[PDB]
């Protein structure tokens, strides 16, 4: 099915022709447009008072990355490199070796945050919920180098943000 | 039947005499098809479909009922298609695609995967 | 003297603001900064090349019509005459001939810009 | 001006830097004698087009390998 | 005391400059859509004194909002040079920051900081409109900290 | 070895197109320097044009020559119409590339590249 | 109708097969192969001499009427002596059908320009020339369209490196953008992903 | 929502619409930002029997293309001619 958007013949009777003359001479349709912007002048604006008010977000929001721990304090990451393999941007770099207690753990875990496309594939791929995208989005820097995260930065992010991250994961893990 | 005010397609003018125009065009196509070899598939198939369309034009004096039988859209669309077919027929006389394959491809030209 | 003083003050004030604008800020002049603007790419050809005027005929007609208003502007004063029979006839004659001149240029397609 | 055209053509060939004026003669050959290559020859021909204000198509230009051969060509 | 006077004059010129940042109407790719949403009613950048102006002559900030290709790089440098000073550059999104998804491409500049100096990097692909606003307010605070007249006094 | 030509039937016809391109570039250098406000002389510009033709002097396939000429005309048109910027015109002179000595010992000192 | 399996459509498969041999009967001079995929897409593989005759026929024939050139592209297969496969994707509004016409060429063989048949082909052929270096004869205006001015090479060839050969930066000394040999702070990390176990027996090549 | 009666009337009149019924600012009709946990269903392949993968393997049913002609009677069209569209009965003319 279809419909015509612009296929109508105006009525040629005297009243209609005089209605159109009044519209032409007295600018009625232009006055109507003025009414619409006038009604908006008296509406409450949609603006929010950032940074005192914030735009709404959901638990799924993909923001700054963080490396997580188990409740014991042990790192979740066991250097499987699934996140590094799946990363569409090749933004992740990993090195690993046996730890002094024999654990399988990373010695390098870098995310180039200027390569990263913030897609969330790494947190989908992780089998232990070690790497996540947290809810922070206010981490703009003054230099490029400050966005090349190494493992120390990412662990600090996890320690800094874990209280919110764990509550967000709790809200959404049954959808995953 | 009452004349069409518009074909609905920008730039396609309404035809006042579609039956006569279609008869002229199909007759031309059949004429041009006579200089193509009798066994050339293009002539046999285009003659068959051209004669079907021409038969429908002769047997139906109403445009709207003719458009239904032709199944080619507005009658002005059928006329345009008839003109396109005539232009192609003249060109195929100079191309002669009914001749044998000019050249085989190399051994693995169409092999996929490699 | 009041009029001359008012004009001098207005243009003196504007000139002073331009002097401040040029001698107050810190400048850093170099070639690429002062090059002509064309959306990030170098211009092709000089901006002094001829720029065809498609309304050239309306522009010439403006000169003739612009002079008609000089003939019509005295109309408020002419209305103070005792000879109102002549003045009204001549006043309407001038406006009508201006309207006829506009109608001619309109019908002969003189108000349409060259393609 | 056949006498003069020998002079303008020799003046241009003199100006063209790569050619040593001591080795230059009205019969000197650009490739074999004056030690030039095809592109040099093409360069010389464009110098001729300038001072004589007329075009030498490449079909014509390919045969002009000596200063005299240029002279014979300008005559027409 | 000159120190006191120059300190107060620094606050004034800094306040005037950060309170009236006019970004160049300049956007490159998808990051430019989030920049449109910062101008849209929810965030209303104009309420901070931040107003787009098309001419580089009348702009204080270049927001590099999108991928910078090799073909586009000379034009970006051109319009940055044509900005009068002081001028600032905000790098928005992964592409502008360091190449992003297209870092390894033959046709992409790996970060706009190879072409122009950058004052603020806004991370994200794209950064949310709020993230960009955070970056603009971060630029404002950087301008607030400038010490142009205090350093001149001690030259 | 029967192949479809591009433009030239043989090297004799191709070298004619080469000379035509060289003339067009040779005449164009004076305008390029003037229009782009380059800080090089017409002599350097024409020496660079000459150096670009010379690197390809060893070709003997007419089809390859034709494609080189096609690219040469495309390059010339980009320059004449100021589609190129000054940065593009100057990329032929590699003014920022440091010298890379081409003798065995010099390479040996700097690295493993042969 | 197993829930996870895409259902077959044999009616479309039959119709496209019949039309495939219809085209082969009419243009035997140029048609080298006709095939229909298991998801009902018809491909005509032709000699490159037949680009204009074949495309004209599919556009203008009353039983074809492929008025729209949906897409024109190329594929590079270095192992073939004619490494470039030229692919035309056409749409027929009259018959609500699509068709693919494929031909080939090498680095040095021109292909006739199809702009006379489809005005849409203009920019598509410029893109193919730019990204693959295939020359199209009688093109009204053949030149790069996507690459940078003066760019050397054809990036979509399989032997062109991903990051190319040159990169750009701003140089303060010459006060302009310059091009220099490419160096990467982090080299792109090649992954060897293919499993050494065959996946699809139905496609096994004979040994 | 806090607009006085007079202002509500003013903008209602100027716009020519009853704007209070379809406000573009959201209030209490939106979903709560905390929700009860979900319990998502499983798909048709979650069975303990009669579920051999070979019987539901779409990828292994794909076949190479059917070679119709290679160089190793009525005329046909690619498909039946398209049926002419009907005018809408919801609103044929805008
Ligand atoms: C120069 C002109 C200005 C000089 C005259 C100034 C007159 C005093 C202005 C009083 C405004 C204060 C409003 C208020 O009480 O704050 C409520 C507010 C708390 O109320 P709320 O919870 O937000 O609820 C708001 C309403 O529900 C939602 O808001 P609302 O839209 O319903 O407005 C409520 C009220 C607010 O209006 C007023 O009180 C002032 C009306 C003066 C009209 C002058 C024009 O307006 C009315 O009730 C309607 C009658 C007002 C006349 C409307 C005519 C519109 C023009 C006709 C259309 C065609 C135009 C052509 O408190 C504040 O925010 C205080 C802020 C103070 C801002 C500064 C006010 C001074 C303005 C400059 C003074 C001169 C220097
Ligand atoms: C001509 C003289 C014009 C005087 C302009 C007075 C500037 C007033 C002002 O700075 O606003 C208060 C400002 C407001 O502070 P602010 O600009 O840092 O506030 C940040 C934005 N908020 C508050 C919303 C989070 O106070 C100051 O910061 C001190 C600046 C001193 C300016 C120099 C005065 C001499
Ligand atoms: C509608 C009318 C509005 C008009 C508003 C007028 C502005 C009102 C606010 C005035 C604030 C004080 C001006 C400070 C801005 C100076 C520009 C700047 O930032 O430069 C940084 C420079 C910093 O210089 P620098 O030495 O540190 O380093 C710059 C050089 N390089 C790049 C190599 C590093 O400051 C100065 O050089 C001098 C500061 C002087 C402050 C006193 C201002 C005196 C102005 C008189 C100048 C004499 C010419 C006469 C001009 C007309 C006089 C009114
Ligand atoms: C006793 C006998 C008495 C004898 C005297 C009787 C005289 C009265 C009767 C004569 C008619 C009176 C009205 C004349 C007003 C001028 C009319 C006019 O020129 O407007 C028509 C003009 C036509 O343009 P268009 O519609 O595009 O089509 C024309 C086809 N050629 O269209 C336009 O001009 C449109 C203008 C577009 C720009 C408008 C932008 C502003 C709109 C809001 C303005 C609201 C009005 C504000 C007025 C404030 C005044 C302080
Ligand atoms: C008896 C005979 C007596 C003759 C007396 C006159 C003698 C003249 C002395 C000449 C002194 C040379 C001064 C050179 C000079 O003034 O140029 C430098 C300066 C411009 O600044 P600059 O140094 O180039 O770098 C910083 C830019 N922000 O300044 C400028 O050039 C800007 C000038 C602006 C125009 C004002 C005039
Ligand atoms: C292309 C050429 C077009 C030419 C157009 C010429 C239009 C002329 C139209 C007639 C206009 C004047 O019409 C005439 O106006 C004068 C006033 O001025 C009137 O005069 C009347 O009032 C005046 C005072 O105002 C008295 O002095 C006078 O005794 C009385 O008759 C006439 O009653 C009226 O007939
Ligand atoms: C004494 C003052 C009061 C009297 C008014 C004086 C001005 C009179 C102007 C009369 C103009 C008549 O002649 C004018 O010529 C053109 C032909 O190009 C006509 O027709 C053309 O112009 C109009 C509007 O531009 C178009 O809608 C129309 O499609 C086009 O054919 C105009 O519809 C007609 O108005
Ligand atoms: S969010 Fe995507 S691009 Fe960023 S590190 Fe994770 S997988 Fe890589
Ligand atoms: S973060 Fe997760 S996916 Fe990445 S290496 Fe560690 S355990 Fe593996
Ligand atoms: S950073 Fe992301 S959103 Fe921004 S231009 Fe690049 S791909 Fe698009």
């Amino acid at each position: 099915t279809y419909k015509y958007v612009n296929l109508r013949e105006p009525s040629m009777d005297m009243k209609s022709v005089t209605d159109r003359a009044a519209q032409t001479l007295l600018w009625t349709e232009l006055i109507r447009g003025l009414g619409m912007t006038l009604s908006y002048l008296f509406r409450e604006p949609a603006t929010i008072n950032y940074p005192f008010e914030k735009g709404p977000l959901s638990p799924r929001f993909r923001g700054e990355h963080a490396l997580r721990r188990y409740p014991s304090g042990e790192e979740r990451c066991i250097a499987c490199k699934l996140c590094e393999a799946v990363c569409p941007a090749q933004a992740i770099t990993i090195e690993a070796e046996p730890r002094a207690d024999g654990s399988r753990r990373t010695t390098r875990y870098d995310i180039d945050m200027t390569k990263c496309i913030y897609c969330g594939f790494c947190q989908e791929a992780c089998p232990v919920d070690a790497i996540v995208e947290g809810p922070n989005f206010e981490f703009s820097t003054e230099t490029h180098e400050e966005l090349l995260y190494n493992k120390e930065k990412l662990l600090n992010n996890g320690d800094k943000w874990e209280a919110e991250i764990a509550a967000n994961i709790q809200a959404d893990y049954l959808y995953r | 039947g009452l004349l069409k005010k518009t074909t609905g397609l920008v730039g396609l003018a309404v035809c006042e005499t579609p039956h006569e125009r279609l008869k002229i065009l199909y007759t031309k196509i059949l004429d041009v098809l006579g200089h193509i070899p009798k066994n050339a598939a293009y002539r046999k198939y285009t003659e068959q479909i051209t004669n079907e369309k021409l038969s429908m034009v002769k047997a139906e004096p109403d445009v709207k009922k003719l458009e239904e039988r032709l199944q080619g859209g507005q009658i002005e669309e059928v006329i345009l298609q008839a003109e396109n077919e005539l232009s192609l027929a003249r060109k195929m006389i100079q191309w002669k695609p009914w001749e044998p394959l000019v050249e085989e491809p190399p051994a693995s030209q169409w092999k996929w995967p490699i | 003297m009041n009029l001359m003083l008012a004009l001098l003050t207005n243009f003196t004030l504007a000139t002073l603001l331009v002097i401040i604008a040029f001698w107050l800020p810190q400048l850093n002049v170099y070639s690429e900064k002062t090059s002509p603007y064309e959306c990030g790419f170098d211009p092709m050809g000089s901006a002094r090349l001829p720029f065809s005027m498609k309304f050239f005929l309306v522009a010439i007609t403006f000169l003739l019509f612009d002079l008609e208003i000089a003939l019509l502007l005295p109309l408020p004063w002419a209305s103070q005459t005792a000879n109102l029979n002549t003045m009204l006839t001549m006043a309407l004659f001038l406006i009508i001939l201006l309207a006829v001149s506009l109608a001619y240029e309109w019908t002969q397609k003189g108000l349409e810009w060259t393609e | 001006t056949l006498e003069g055209i020998k002079d303008r053509v020799l003046y241009v060939l003199k100006l063209y830097d790569k050619i040593d004026p001591e080795k230059l003669s009205v019969n000197s050959h650009f490739m074999k004698d004056l030690g030039l290559d095809s592109l040099d020859q093409v360069e010389i021909i464009m110098a001729m087009e300038d001072e004589f204000g007329f075009e030498i198509p490449d079909i014509d230009a390919e045969k002009l390998m000596c200063p005299q051969e240029i002279v014979d060509y300008i005559a027409d | 005391r000159g120190e006191y006077v120059v300190a107060k004059l620094d606050d004034l010129i800094n306040w005037a400059r950060r309170s009236s940042l006019w970004p160049m109407t300049f956007g490159l790719a998808c990051c430019a859509v989030e920049m449109m949403h910062m101008a849209a009613p929810r965030y209303d950048m104009d309420r901070f004194g931040v107003v787009f102006r098309a001419s580089p002559r009348q702009s204080d900030v270049m927001i590099v909002a999108g991928t910078l290709t090799n073909k586009m790089a000379p034009a970006l440098r051109k319009v940055y040079d044509q900005m009068p000073e002081p001028r600032y550059v905000v790098s928005m999104g992964s592409c502008a920051n360091g190449g992003g998804y297209y870092h390894y491409s033959y046709s992409v500049v790996r970060g706009c900081d190879r072409i122009v100096p950058v004052d603020i990097y806004v991370p994200g692909c794209p950064p949310t409109a709020e993230a960009l606003l955070y970056g603009i307010l971060q630029l404002q605070k950087k301008i607030k900290r400038e010490k142009r007249l205090r350093i001149w006094y001690r030259r | 070895t029967s192949v479809k030509p591009i433009f030239s039937r043989d090297m004799n016809e191709a070298k004619r197109r080469v000379r035509e391109l060289y003339r067009a570039w040779y005449r164009e250098v004076p305008n390029t320097v003037h229009l782009f406000q380059l800080d090089i002389s017409v002599k350097q510009g024409r020496d660079k044009v000459r150096e670009m033709f010379k690197k390809n002097a060893h070709i003997t396939d007419p089809r390859v020559v034709d494609l080189l000429v096609i690219k040469g005309k495309m390059e010339l048109e980009e320059t004449i119409k100021v589609w190129k910027q000054r940065t593009h015109v100057m990329r032929f002179f590699h003014e920022t590339e440091a010298p890379r000595p081409k003798d065995f010992l010099s390479k040996f000192y700097v690295g493993h590249d042969p | 109708t197993r829930p996870t399996v895409r259902p077959r459509n044999d009616v479309a498969h039959k119709q496209l097969s019949a039309f495939g041999e219809y085209v082969a009967e009419i243009l035997p001079k140029y048609v080298q192969q006709v095939q229909v995929s298991c998801f009902n897409e018809l491909e005509i593989c032709i000699h490159p001499d037949g680009v204009i005759p074949v495309l004209t026929f599919l556009r203008d024939h009353s039983n074809a009427q492929f008025k729209s050139l949906a897409d024109l592209t190329a594929v590079d297969i270095p192992t073939r002596q004619n490494r470039f496969e030229i692919v035309y994707n056409l749409l027929s509004l009259r018959f609500n059908s699509r068709i693919r016409v494929k031909t080939y060429t090498d680095e040095l063989t021109p292909i006739e320009s199809s702009v006379p048949v489809y005005k849409a082909a203009n920019w598509y052929e410029r893109e193919i020339w730019d990204m693959f270096g295939v020359f199209f004869a009688n093109h009204p205006d053949l030149r790069r369209i996507l690459t940078d001015y003066g760019f050397e090479g054809h990036p979509f060839r399989k032997d062109f490196p991903l990051s190319g050969y040159v990169e750009l930066r701003y140089d303060d000394e010459v006060k302009r953008v310059v091009a220099e040999p490419v160096e990467l702070a982090q080299e792109f990390r090649k992954f060897d992903l293919n499993s050494p176990w065959e996946a699809f027996p139905a496609y096994r090549q004979p040994p | 929502a806090s607009a006085t009666r007079f202002i509500q009337w003013l903008r209602n009149w100027a716009s020519g619409r009853d704007l209070q019924a379809k406000l573009q600012l959201r209030y209490q009709e939106i979903s709560k930002r905390t929700q009860p946990p979900p319990k998502l269903p499983v798909g048709p392949s979650h069975k303990l029997s009669n579920n051999y993968y070979c019987t539901r393997d779409g990828r292994r049913e794909a076949m190479p293309p059917s070679i119709v002609m290679s160089s190793q009677k009525k005329a046909v069209s690619p498909a039946p001619p398209i049926k002419r569209w009907e005018l809408s009965q919801d609103e044929p003319y805008l």
